[PDB]
RNA sequence: GUCAUGGAGGUAGAGCACUGUUUGGACUAGCGAAUUCAGAUAAACUCCGAAUGCCAUGUACUUA
RNA sequence: UGGGGCGGUCGCCUCCUAAAGAGUAACGGAGGCGCCCAAAGGUUCCCUCAGAAUGGAUGGAAAUCAUUCGCAGAGUGUAAA
RNA sequence: CUGGUAGUUAUGGCGAGAAGGUCACACCCGUUCCCAUCCCGAACACGGUAGUUAAGCUUCUCUGCGCCAAUGGUAGUUGGGGGCUUCCCCCUGCGAGAGUAGGUCGCUGCCGGG
């Protein structure tokens, strides 16, 4: 496992860490997270 | 169709008589028919299953279901989750129409027929028949077969008692 | 000459926090515990971590459910 | 008589105080050994006593033992101190309370269960008596 | 009954070539044949060996 | 062959629905029992172990009867108009076991059509 | 502090319902696995289970 | 640290000791951890395990199928409770 | 009387023996339709009611199993006091587990129909 960072597609800010297998997980994982700065769901994609 | 106009028609008053049950619903039916392959040669050409497959899809007409292992078995070098074999259910007309095959062109085009073993019942009034030849089938040829893998022809009847569900095997053709 | 054994963990405080028709508030920790020991009951909460929680004020019922079970229920 | 496995290789030594739990009645011959007082038993006190009894009799009748050694009990030797660990097992061991019927016999008449008792009692650290069904 | 998804079988007559034996029933190929027997309906017609009727055990 | 007993499987289904939903006095329940030919609905609370309204597809009157389900709808209706009649405003629905999809679906859509809040 | 009332909690004892250890028969898949009959044993066994101690409530009595 | 040295140990989790609340020592008796999972997380709907007896081709004590008995004798990522 | 739906430590369960009815309930018949099967209208879903109490269901009778359970005695034990201290004894209060006399084939509530 690795640690990660998931930056905002549409402010650029790094919001949220967490974990994945790079051996399972070779792409950047995306996920819809809420953006505190936008205060709505923003798709989030790893660093 | 014919069979079961047949059954309804005659073994029921037959039945009735033979066995002076206080009600019509007492009488011992026909309920399904499962036909069972089994596969253990899975580990090595993965083949044999959906050869299997085609077969049972030809000689029953539907799809069958993969079965896989229920745990892990080191002399058989299995462990748990290998597809081992394939199955298939029979209910109603369908059910009558391939008992009514096997009684008259397979039973029959076997290469003998000495009978069906009276002492074969599981005890609780249902049987069990097993094919060895797989070319044995009417509508198979074994020019497309691999292996001659038996099936197990389970018949299970609603008969409290081995007694009557002789009673009704024997009075349906085969004994 | 050696052990090979000495290790041990920090204790860890569990079992009932409050007494049986106490008056408690809202928030209060009752009961401590791996797996449900005890249930929830009436206005009572079961945490994360199995803890058992009052919701509102009242006073602390030990009750005995169905026979081989118990329960815990906080009554204004 | 030794266990063929046990849970764990070390026990406390316990104690061995009240009346025997169960046991304190002839239940299969007809004459029994009962102790009056409490003790630790081994296992070469009960093989010296039952091939004493045994031989008496000349392999006849029926001989019950009805105490298995299910203890253990730990040593150090000469010339070590105190600490590091506990000891290592020597033997095993069975505690008897008083009151606990311990051999039992039968197949013989009257004089030669007497005896055959009474040479087995004198090979036991404990006080005994002899007791009819 | 898959819609759609399960085999195609339809109903055949099979015809014994020793004692000239009629009977219907399912199959699951039709053996590309034609008859016109069974008053009513029209069922495929298909050539095996001697059926129940001349078995040897059951005469 | 043993046959299954479709009532002991709905049973079980039933309680386990009913370990989430319990009628309250200010939010009773909406409890409905469907047979091989009829359709019946109650309204009841838990806590005094009391019904408070019922309707069923056996009462004298309506006797519009077409396929069992808009005999559903109309229990539903019934249900509905006498329990805002005796003053019932929110409900929570006990489908009892059963699927919410046919006639069950129907009477619950009909009683949410009138005065009843799901 | 005592009295009355209500609780949480598995020790002593006991027991064999689970898990380990274990004795004598009957029967036995094949000298010998299982089933049963009777009889034992346990800090890290429990179908049971105290006395005490502990936490509260009281408007009870006394006391600082 | 049952003198010091040699050997062993040093942080965290679970059981016994621990005397039926909590807490409780010894170079006392036993074991684990320094992770894993993109589902092995959330929710909605559905259902039930181990083993045994019997009946059947390859198949054999045990692989797949059918009936009956079966309160958990299974499972619960991993040590124990 | 029956159908639905609750409460109550199985004294309510398991087992055995019988009676009853399409008023309700169920089995049963069918798969055009909504929906469904890793396959199967078996279940789920829908559309009807020729036959039936064979089973579920309801009612009645059994202690065989299971469950509940005294009284007396005994073990243990707070406090007080002694021995000859692997432990034991005496006084006062509390008081099991096992075993047994005995109990049990349920008891209460609301609603709709006969
Ligand atoms: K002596
Ligand atoms: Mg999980
Ligand atoms: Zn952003």
């Amino acid at each position: 496992r690795v640690n990660i960072t998931l930056e905002c597609t549409e402010c650029g800010d790094r919001n949220y860490i967490t974990t994945k297998n790079k051996r399972e997980n070779p792409e950047r994982i995306e996920l819809k997270k809420y953006c505190p700065r936008l205060r709505r769901v923003t798709l989030h994609r790893e660093t | 169709n014919r069979l079961k106009d047949q059954y309804l028609k005659e073994i029921v008053p037959a039945l009735m008589s033979k066995f002076n049950y206080d009600s019509v619903m007492e009488v011992p039916k026909i309920d399904k028919i499962v036909i069972n392959t089994g596969v253990g040669d899975a580990t090595a050409n993965a083949k044999v299953l959906d050869s299997a497959v085609e077969e049972l899809a030809l000689i029953t007409g539907q799809k069958p279901v993969i079965t896989k292992a229920k745990n892990s078995i080191a002399g058989f070098r299995l462990r748990e989750g290998m597809p081992i074999g394939a199955k298939v259910t029979l209910r109603g007309e369908r059910m009558y129409d391939f008992l009514d095959k096997l009684v008259t062109v397979s039973l029959p085009r076997v290469r003998d027929f000495r009978g069906v073993s009276k002492k074969a019942f599981d005890g609780r009034g249902n049987y069990t028949l097993g094919v060895r030849e797989q070319l044995i089938f009417p509508e198979i040829d074994y020019d497309q077969v691999s292996k001659v893998r038996g099936m197990d022809v389970v018949i299970v009847t609603t008969a409290k008692s081995d007694e009557e569900s002789h009673e009704l095997l024997t009075q349906l053709g085969m004994p | 000459g050696s052990t090979s054994n000495g290790r041990d963990s920090e204790s860890k405080r569990l079992g009932a926090k409050r007494a049986d028709g106490q008056f408690v508030t809202g928030g209060s920790i009752l009961y401590r515990q791996r797996g449900t020991k005890i249930y929830p009951g009436t206005n009572v909460g079961r945490g994360g971590d199995d803890t058992l929680f009052a919701k509102t004020d009242g006073v602390v019922r030990f009750e005995r459910m169905g026979r081989d079970k118990k329960k815990v229920s906080v009554y204004p | 008589l030794v266990p063929k496995r046990v849970k764990y290789r070390r026990e406390f030594r316990g104690n061995m105080r009240g009346r025997a739990k169960g046991g304190t009645e002839v239940a299969f011959g007809e004459y029994g050994l009962q102790a009056v007082e409490a003790s630790w038993i081994t296992n070469r006190q009960i093989e010296a006593a039952r091939i004493a009894m045994t031989r008496y009799m000349k392999r006849g009748g029926k001989v019950w033992i009805k105490i298995f050694p299910h203890k253990s009990y730990t040593s150090k030797p000469i010339g070590v101190r105190m600490g590091k660990g506990k000891g290592a097992p020597e033997g095993w061991v069975s505690p008897v309370k008083r009151g606990k019927i311990m051999f039992e016999i039968a197949g013989v008449p009257e004089d030669v269960a007497r005896e055959a008792l009474r040479l087995a009692a004198h090979k036991l650290p404990v006080k005994t008596k002899i007791v009819k069904r | 009954m898959k819609t759609g998804i399960h085999p195609e079988y339809r109903p055949v007559v099979f015809v014994d070539t020793s004692t000239d034996f009629k009977f219907l029933s399912g199959s699951t190929k039709s053996s590309s044949e034609t008859i016109k027997w069974e008053d009513g309906n029209e069922y495929p017609l298909l050539r095996v060996e001697i059926s129940s009727d001349s078995h040897p055990f059951y005469t | 062959i043993t046959k299954i007993d479709k009532n002991k499987v709905r049973k079980k289904r039933h309680a386990r629905v009913r370990s989430k939903i319990s009628g309250t006095e200010s939010r009773p329940r909406l409890n409905v029992f469907r047979s091989n030919k009829n359709i019946y609905a109650q309204v009841i609370d838990d806590v005094n172990g009391v019904t408070l309204a019922s309707a069923s597809n056996l009462d004298k009157d309506f006797g519009s009867a077409e396929s069992k389900v808009d005999a559903a709808s109309k229990v539903g209706e019934l249900v509905a108009k006498r329990a805002s009649e005796k003053g019932i405003t929110s409900v929570t629905f006990d489908r009892g076991g059963y699927l919410y999809h046919g006639r069950v679906k129907a009477l619950a859509e009909a009683a949410r059509e009138n005065g009843l809040e799901f």
